[PDB]
């Protein structure tokens, strides 16, 4: 395996759950959010790392690297942790500490 | 948030 | 799959 | 990453490395502001690990880099790891980073936003680049 020096980046599609889940079945779920099968993939190392969408100008987390192909396929989508379905439990955090 | 100062390039 |  | 490329040094200013206490890189993480940082509940955060803010080449001295001590680290209760569902944690700095041009936050999403597949994002990481 090859691990870099240098931060790496790469753009990559959203995929719907319910499209993800023909690549993953039930293991597929709302907290989720698969991105990629595009030629590129996440892999290990990655995880807890950003995914990133850019609109009005600013870069907002839309997923946390979360699991995947054990191989790093980049015919396979990443699964992601869905940060909508996370921020009230990280504001509320932030809210108490 | 959300700016970078230094602007990635894709 | 792996955790990543 | 497998078949991304190198990043313009700096340009993803919220991209943090979890280091353990002999160097190694394990997870990514993410500034959301200057004390408080979230990554996956599977990387197995502790206090014992740094957060390190501010790399670009983590072989390289030269890099003027933040290694911040970790103070406490919030699992999100909800998270299933025979699932791997609601996979994320919290990190509160020791010491809150310090922003600059290298070093600054991400933008969170409210609860309700719509990112529709097809969309078009971006993932940053130290992570293998071949399997």
């Amino acid at each position: 395996a090859n691990t870099p020096d240098r931060l790496q980046q790469a753009s990559l599609p959203l995929l719907s759950n319910t499209n993800c889940k023909k690549y993953w079945g039930t293991k597929i779920k709302d907290a989720m959010i698969c991105a990629g099968a595009s030629g590129v993939s996440s892999c290990m190392g990655d995880s807890g790392g950003p995914l990133v969408c850019k609109k009005n100008g600013a870069w907002t987390l839309v997923g946390i690297v979360s699991w995947g192909s054990s191989t790093c396929s980049t015919s396979t989508p990443g699964v992601y942790a869905r940060v909508t379905a996370l921020v009230n439990w990280v504001q509320q955090t932030l809210a108490a500490n | 948030c959300g700016v970078p100062a230094i602007q990635p390039v894709l | 799959s792996w955790p990543w | 990453i497998v078949n991304g490329e190198e990043a313009v040094p700096g340009s993803w200013p919220w991209q943090v490395s979890l280091q353990d206490k002999t160097g190694f890189h394990f997870c990514g993480g993410s500034l959301i502001n200057e004390n408080w940082v979230v990554t996956a509940a599977h990387c197995g955060v502790t206090t014992s690990d740094v957060v390190v803010a501010g790399e670009f080449d983590q072989g390289s001295s030269s890099e003027k880099i933040q290694k911040l001590k970790i103070a406490k680290v919030f699992k999100n209760s909800k998270y299933n790891s025979l699932t791997i569902n609601n996979d994320i944690t919290l990190l509160k700095l020791s010491t809150a980073a310090s922003f600059s041009q290298t070093v600054s936050a991400v933008c969170l999403p409210s609860a309700s936003d719509d990112f529709a597949a097809g969309t078009t994002c971006v993932t940053t990481g130290w992570g293998l680049t071949r399997y």
